[PDB]
RNA sequence: UUCUUCUAAAAAAAA
RNA sequence: AAGGCGGCCCCCUGGACGAAGACUGACGCUCAGGUGCGAAAGCGUGGGGAGCAAACAGGAUUAGAUACCCUGGUAGUCCACGCCGUAAACGAUGUCGACUUGGAGGUUGUGCCCUUGAGGCGUGGCUUCCGGAGCUAACGCGUUAAGUCGACCGCCUGGGGA
């Protein structure tokens, strides 16, 4: 806000793998405070992702995430009479937040039976460089490219 | 395409657009490109990035003449006052002389009236 | 810090190109009095001399006219 | 404002020298001044106002140099 | 860059 | 004197200021009526017309847009000779003269001391800002007065109508 930049709050890592960003992922995925249900969904999705990828769950999750992380995004400035979408580079924490949020919102729109299956399919397509999440990534990249003139 | 070693680069940098034109030492144009013709229109085409892209397009459009040395004549005020010069240096040309050729009258014709915005 | 009042010269001679070149910029413009520190009377005389030289083609009007 | 790049000299410092030479010679200000027509009354009033500010700031500095702020 | 207008009724203290 | 006057050169020409004297000897100041000069726009006659630009046309903005913004564009702006005689023609302060503390400059002469370098000490003309007494409703004016006086002229008597 205006006066003080607050200090970053700590998050304890997930029990099964001890990862910080995976714990962040389950926090993003959770709805109505049901962390246990969210944990079951992500664990099932990772366990089937391990089979489809042949790699460990952490490495597969990370390679799937890397194809969804943006590097530049547009932010409104409006110094002129119209909306100026200025492309600004994205810091890593916000990059991870955007990637995880896009993956979750894409999985919530897929039409598969379970959320675990939806998330597993979305992660596999993301690793395979396909899907609406990476489509959103290319769209924001294309917008930042088209508006690259302002800096 | 008769090869030429050294040339002159005229940058007509106006407020609404910029024109880059490479030529021989006698003033016969070889190629040209503009920010308005480089896929930018309106607000975008009056920015230094559009100007540098226009400079790159013009430098690419004069490759067949094999120019190495280049002296620059800059004319007019604009955002693309120096970005085009940077893009020309980065395109592989040896900038020898930089000159400003902006025309200023010695109290000649009467300019148009002031815009009441 | 006016050189002309230091030498106490009666009037500035327009044929003295060697001294006149020190009071013009590379673009051919006249350097302001407040910068070069010349007294106003000699500044006017200097301006008249520079214009007379320009008419006589001893000095350039601008650096670009060729 | 002619600037001829000398041997063993970077392009960026050459560009900086050209920019410095241009702002010394005052071409940008001159073109922006002559972009539109300015009436004799307006330019006289503007020069008068400019002189007033150029004298007032000097006097203001002279008064502020005496007193203290704490 | 554009961004107009609000009719017609109020009351206020006195060593 | 005011309106106003900006490249350079020549011809004709008005006013102002400085230092030493010499000269005429109140010849002076103001001025109703009168006369002359008087920005810009406009008019007549004859030229000239690049840029700018009332009117006008088209394109935008808008509910509308006979405007602001954009693209063109005619009188006009320019020259010669007359007419018009008006402006926030302003310092919103009529002209002339005398007296009343000062400071920092700008511009233009001129005298003295060793110009012991572009130094120091005076004395005139024009002009900018600050400020003391005093004046003023206040803001401010303040030796270039709106201070203290004298001579003459023009003008004002509630707002609207005007």
């Amino acid at each position: 806000p205006r006066r003080r930049v607050i200090g970053q709050r700590k998050i304890l890592p997930d029990p099964k793998f001890g990862s910080e960003l995976l714990a962040k992922f389950v926090n993003i995925l959770m709805v109505d405070g049901k962390k246990s249900t969210a944990e079951s969904i992500v664990y099932s999705a990772l366990e089937t992702l391990a089979q489809r990828s042949g790699k460990s769950e952490l490495e597969a999750f990370e390679v799937a995430l890397e194809n969804v992380r943006p590097t530049v995004e547009v932010k409104s400035r409006r110094v002129g009479g119209s909306t100026y979408q200025v492309p600004v580079e994205v810091r890593p924490v916000r990059r991870n937040a955007l990637a995880m949020r896009w993956i979750v919102e894409a999985a919530r729109k897929r039409g598969d039976k379970s959320m675990a299956l939806r998330l597993a399919n979305e992660l596999s397509d993301a690793a395979e460089n396909k899907g609406t999440a990476v489509k959103k990534r290319e769209d924001v990249h294309r917008m930042a490219e088209a508006n690259k003139a302002f800096a | 395409r008769k090869q030429v070693s050294d040339g002159v680069a005229h940058i007509h940098a106006s407020f609404n657009n910029t024109i880059v034109t490479i030529t021989d030492r006698q003033g016969n144009a070889l190629g040209w490109a503009t920010a308005g013709g480089s896929g930018f229109r309106g607000s975008r085409k009056s920015t230094p990035f559009a100007a540098q892209v226009a400079a790159e397009r013009c430098a690419d459009a004069v490759k067949e003449y094999g120019i190495k040395n280049l002296e620059v004549m800059v004319k007019g005020p604009g955002p693309g006052r120096e970005s085009t010069i940077r893009a020309l240096n980065a395109a592989g040309f040896r900038i020898t002389n930089i000159t400003d050729v902006t025309p200023i009258p010695h109290n000649g014709c009467r300019p148009p009236k002031k815009r009441r915005v | 810090f006016c050189r002309f009042t230091a030498e106490g010269v009666q009037e500035i001679d327009y044929k003295d190109i060697a001294t006149l070149k020190n009071y013009i910029t590379e673009s051919g413009k006249i350097v302001p009095s407040r910068i070069t520190g010349t007294r106003a009377k000699y500044q006017r005389q200097l301006a008249r001399a520079i214009k007379r030289a320009r008419y006589l083609s001893l000095l350039p009007y601008t650096d670009r006219h060729q | 404002p002619v600037i001829k790049v000398r041997e063993n000299e970077p392009f960026d410092v050459a560009l900086r020298r050209f920019k410095r030479s241009c702002e010394k010679a005052g071409v940008l200000a001159e073109v922006r001044r002559r972009e539109f027509y300015e009436k004799p009354t307006t330019e006289r009033k503007r020069a008068k106002a400019s002189a007033v500010k150029r004298h007032a700031k000097k006097l203001a500095r002279e008064n502020a140099r005496r007193t203290r702020l704490y």
